[PDB]
This record gives structure tokens, C-alpha cells and sequence, in this order.
């Protein structure tokens, strides 16, 4: 259950990405990695 | 949607990834097009003109459609009525796994839709932003007439703008200046109706 | 068009499809005949276990 | 059809501002329009009035609007600043001057009385 | 970084009984507008 | 573009009658235009 989206710049710039998990609070949970 | 929560059927289905990718691409294009449509329709003006500071337009009453700084939104009375008439069906944007699992003894539509891989994305522009855009358009068209759509906005009295518009349709402006009270009363009655 | 009459214009037909001339066979050249008598005509066969 | 072979009065149809003219150019699987338009730039503040009363009768401008330098009164066009002296062939009379809201007191020059005087 | 999008620059306008802003100078502007007119024409051979 | 940011001379485009002005309002997945127009009411017979 729950959709997942990935926000990323061009791969020729950086490899860091952000992950948006739909239909869930963060205020562990159903996430791949909590991180910070 | 096809055979979720199954392993053998996924291995069988691996020969339709092109079809699935093409469907997803079409849907993504549809969503992007809808966002672009909203942005193009509602963002014609770029500068957020504030609401008029004083109200001496000449008898015309615009409190019916101008925003009221009394609720957490900038929606006027007409906008509130229009929102209250039509009822949505997506039921917000958040539905956690702990809620769809809660109502397992009662049937639900959104939970069944989401358990089969059918999701609804939220619009880019919220209703507050659209209300702000509409308020800016109202302020521009009331305080400055039509000059704010072609370059900078130029101040002009409302009675003179009405005289300009009457002269546009082939009626001399002395008609307005001799009947301003009646025209204002008729406009107020029409907006009330 | 499934008809004996054709109107004036331009139409598209099948591409230039060319028929083959001859047929060839290329197999590796091996002369031996592997044993059909050591598999089917043996004197002792193993158990099933 | 509407912007190259003529002039368009539709707002925001061919470029921002007031449409003057247009030029077509080709492109692979498309067309490119260069719209030439007119945009006012330097605004100036003025005080104004809808009509004036001279001899008990109101005078409304034919084309333009009344403005003031601060002590004098002029009539000027609506998209440019070209002040002119108030005179009878720029204004027309419509009834008495006790019905209009915002009227002001000013004189009107007649281009025929000085001519007959001499 | 993640933020809230802006709705453009913010300003206001002065309004009164008898205050009018009249232009004194002007500018001639040229704008580009691009429009597609056609796509590629294609043909398919069913059997091939 | 044509009825809120200006005045329209096209017949029967924004409301019946002679178009004077217009107001936009939002709605869920839509827009609502309030068109303010001028309509002659009392006709009188004359010879010309
Ligand atoms: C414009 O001119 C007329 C005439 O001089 C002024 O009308 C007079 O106003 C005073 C006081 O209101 C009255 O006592 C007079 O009887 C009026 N005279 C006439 C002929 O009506 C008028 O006041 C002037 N406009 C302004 C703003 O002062
Ligand atoms: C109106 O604006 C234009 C440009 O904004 C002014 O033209 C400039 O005039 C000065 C001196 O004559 C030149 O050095 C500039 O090169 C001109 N600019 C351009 C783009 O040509 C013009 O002076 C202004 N007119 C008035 C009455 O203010
Ligand atoms: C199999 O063995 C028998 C005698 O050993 C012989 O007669 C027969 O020809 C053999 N068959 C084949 C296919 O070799
Ligand atoms: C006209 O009035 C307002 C308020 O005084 C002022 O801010 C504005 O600068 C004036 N317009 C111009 C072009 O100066
Ligand atoms: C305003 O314009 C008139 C006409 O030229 C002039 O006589 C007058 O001195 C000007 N007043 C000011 C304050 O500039
Ligand atoms: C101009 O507006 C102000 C404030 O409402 C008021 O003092 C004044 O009477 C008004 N004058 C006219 C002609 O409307
Ligand atoms: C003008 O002429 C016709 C025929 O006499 C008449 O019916 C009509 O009422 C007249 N128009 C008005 C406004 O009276």
C-alpha cells in the first residue's frame, strides 16, 4: 500500500535524490530508510 | 493491478513491460497537461495586486465578491457557495495504511481502489493560490480598468471607467453621469439576486 | 479496394518483396554413427534407484 | 488570417500590449509569428474631474479626459500626454451642472468671440 | 531544498476620487510565438 | 483574456446584450464568469 515518487536532478550533476511517500504521516513508519 | 502480491504471475508478465511503460507514460502526459492547463488559465497576470484600501467606487458594492479577511482562506461569499455546491470524491490526499485496515468490516471505495494500484495525484496549485489569483484579477480590473493587462497598471476612477465602457458600445457618457445612482442600484440588486 | 473500379488518385501497395532463388543446407561434417546398440541393445541395464 | 492580413482588437491575442503588426516565418513543421506591439512606459500622476460647469451647463470632452497641472485645466487624449486648452470644439454641452457628481469650476475659451471682437 | 512556490511579485495600487496615471513615453516591443502545424506522415505494411 | 482584461465587441461571446465588464470566480475544477451587460428595455415608436 502507498505510492512512491523520486525527485532527482540530472545524473550528470549529482546522485543525491529525495523520496516522497504518498498517503503517510511522518509526524518506524512504512519507509525504505528514515535518514534525516 | 494485474496480479499484485504474486510472484509467478510477475515472472510471466515480465514480457509486457513495454505496454505497462507506455500506459504510464500516457497517464503522466495527461497529468502534466492538466497542470499546464490550470497554470495557463489562472496565471495570466503576474503581479499580485492588493485589494483596494478604501471603498468609494461611487455607489457600486463589491463586498459581495471581494475576499473577506475573516476566514483562513481568501474566498468570498460567492466562491464559498460555489465550493459548497459541488462535492468532491477523492476524499483528501492522505489515507494511511492504518486507516484502510481499520475499516475492513465496512466497505469503502478509495481503499479498494488503492489496494489494486489505482492512485490519485494531488493538483499542483491549491485552492488558496487560485483564490489569490482571482482576487488579484478583481483588484486589477476594479482599480485600474483594462490597462493592467497591457504593461503597467494605471489608476483611474471607477465612474470614469464606466463612462469609457459606455462610450465603447456607442452610448454617450452623459447618460452615466446623469444616471449613476440608478445604475449602481441596479447593479447591486443584480448581484444580490 | 475489393472492387473492379478504381477512382483517380494515388494508392499504396505492398513493399518490393523479392522471392528466393535456391535453397542451401549447412551442417557440420561428421561421419560416425553413434551407438544405437550400446543404448538399446545392451546386455545389462541399471536399476531404477 | 487575423493578425498578419489585418489589425486585431482582441486583447492578448497576438502579443501583450496594443497590437500594431505581425510577421510570419517558417520553421520545420511549424510557424513563428513576430508580433510588433505598442506599450506605454512612463506614467505620470494627475488630478482629474469628469466634467466642468462654466455658465450653468456641463461640458463633457468629446475624446480624451480632463487633467490638471495643479492650477490649470487641460484636456488630453487617453494613451498619451498632449495637453490642450479647453474650448468649445473639444467639448459638448449636456444639460445643467447640478446633477453630475464631481463637477469642478473652470472657464471655457470660445474661438469665435475674439474673432468677432476685432 | 523544498519550498513553497511564489505567485509572482507583490505590489499594490493607489486609488482615490480623482487620481489618474497618464503615460508620457512609449516603447515598441517584438514578441515570438511558435505554433506546430503538422506531423510526420507514416505508412505501415500489415503482413510485413 | 478577452472579457476580463478588456472589453469585447464580439456579439454573444460574453453574455447577451452589449458587454460592459466581467468578473472571474473560482470553483472546484472550474471557473465561473459573472458578465455585466447593458440591455435596452423600453422601446418607442417614431417616424424617420
Ligand atoms: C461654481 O460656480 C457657482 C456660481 O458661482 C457656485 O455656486 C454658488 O455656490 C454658493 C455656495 O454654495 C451659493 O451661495 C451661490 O448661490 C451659488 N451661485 C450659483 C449661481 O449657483 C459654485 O459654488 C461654484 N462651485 C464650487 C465648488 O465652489
Ligand atoms: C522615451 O524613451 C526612449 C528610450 O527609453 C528615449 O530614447 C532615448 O533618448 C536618449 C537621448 O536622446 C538616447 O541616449 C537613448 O539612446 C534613447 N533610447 C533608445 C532605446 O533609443 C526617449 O528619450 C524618451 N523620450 C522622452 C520624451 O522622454
Ligand atoms: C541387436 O542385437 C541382436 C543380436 O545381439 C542383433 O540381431 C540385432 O541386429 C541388433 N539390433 C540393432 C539395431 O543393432
Ligand atoms: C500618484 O499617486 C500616488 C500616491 O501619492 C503616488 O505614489 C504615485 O507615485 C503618483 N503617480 C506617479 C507617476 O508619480
Ligand atoms: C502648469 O501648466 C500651465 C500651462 O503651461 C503653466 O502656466 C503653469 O505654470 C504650470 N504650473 C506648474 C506648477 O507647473
Ligand atoms: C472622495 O473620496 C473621499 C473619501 O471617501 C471623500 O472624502 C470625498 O467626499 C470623495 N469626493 C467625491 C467627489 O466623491
Ligand atoms: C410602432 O408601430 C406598430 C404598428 O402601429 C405598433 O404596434 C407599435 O406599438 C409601435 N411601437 C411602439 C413602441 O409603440
Amino acid at each position: 500500500f502507498g505510492g512512491v515518487s523520486v525527485i532527482t536532478p540530472g545524473t550528470n550533476t549529482s546522485n543525491q535524490v529525495a523520496v516522497l511517500y504518498q498517503d503517510v504521516n511522518c509526524t518506524t513508519w512504512r519507509v525504505y530508510s528514515t535518514g534525516s | 493491478y494485474i496480479c499484485g502480491d504474486s510472484t509467478e504471475c510477475s515472472n510471466l508478465l515480465l514480457q509486457y513491460g513495454s505496454f505497462c511503460t507506455q500506459l504510464n507514460r500516457a497517464l503522466t502526459g495527461i497529468a502534466v497537461e492538466q497542470d499546464k492547463n490550470t497554470q495557463e488559465v489562472f496565471a495570466q497576470v503576474k503581479q499580485i495586486y492588493k485589494t483596494p484600501p478604501i471603498k468609494d467606487f461611487g455607489g457600486f458594492n463589491f463586498s459581495q465578491i471581494l475576499p473577506d479577511p475573516s476566514k483562513p482562506s481568501k474566498r468570498s461569499f460567492i466562491e464559498d457557495l460555489l465550493f459548497n455546491k459541488v462535492t468532491l470524491a477523492d476524499a483528501g490526499f492522505i489515507k494511511q495504511y492504518g486507516d484502510c485496515l481499520g475499516d475492513i468490516a465496512a466497505r469503502d471505495l478509495i481503499c479498494a481502489q488503492k489496494f489494486n494500484g489505482l492512485t490519485v495525484l494531488p493538483p499542483l496549485l491549491t485552492d488558496e493560490m487560485i483564490a489569490q489569483y482571482t482576487s488579484a484579477l478583481l483588484a486589477g480590473t476594479i482599480t485600474s480598468g483594462w490597462t493592467f493587462g497591457a504593461g503597467a497598471a494605471l489608476q483611474i476612477p471607477f465612474a470614469m471607467q464606466m463612462a469609457y465602457r459606455f462610450n465603447g458600445i456607442g452610448v454617450t457618457q452623459n447618460v452615466l453621469y446623469e444616471n449613476q445612482k440608478l445604475i449602481a442600484n441596479q447593479f447591486n440588486s443584480a448581484i444580490g439576486k | 479496394l475489393k472492387s473492379f473500379t478504381v477512382e483517380k488518385g494515388i494508392y499504396q501497395t505492398s513493399n518490393f518483396r523479392v522471392q528466393p532463388t535456391e535453397s542451401i543446407v549447412r551442417f557440420p561434417n561428421i561421419t560416425n554413427l553413434c551407438p544405437f546398440g550400446e543404448v538399446f541393445n545392451a546386455t545389462r541395464f541399471a536399476s531404477v534407484y | 488570417s487575423e493578425c498578419v492580413l489585418g489589425q486585431s482588437k482582441r486583447v492578448d491575442f497576438c502579443g501583450k500590449g496594443y497590437h500594431l503588426m505581425s510577421f510570419p516565418q517558417s520553421a520545420p513543421h511549424g510557424v513563428v509569428f513576430l508580433h510588433v506591439t505598442y506599450v506605454p512606459a512612463q506614467e505620470k500622476n494627475f488630478t482629474t474631474a469628469p466634467a466642468i460647469c462654466h455658465d450653468g451647463k456641463a461640458h463633457f470632452p468629446r475624446e480624451g479626459v480632463f487633467v490638471s497641472n495643479g492650477t490649470h485645466w487641460f484636456v488630453t487624449q487617453r494613451n498619451f500626454y498632449e495637453p490642450q486648452i479647453i474650448t468649445t470644439d473639444n467639448t459638448f454641452v449636456s444639460g445643467n451642472c447640478d446633477v453630475v457628481i464631481g463637477i469642478v469650476n473652470n472657464t471655457v475659451y470660445d474661438p469665435l468671440q475674439p474673432e468677432l471682437d476685432s | 531544498i523544498a519550498y513553497t512556490m511564489s505567485l509572482g511579485a507583490e505590489n499594490s495600487v493607489a486609488y482615490s476620487n480623482n487620481s489618474i496615471a497618464i503615460p508620457t513615453n512609449f516603447t515598441i516591443s517584438v514578441t515570438t510565438e511558435i505554433l506546430p502545424v503538422s506531423m510526420t506522415k507514416t505508412s505501415v505494411d500489415c503482413t510485413m
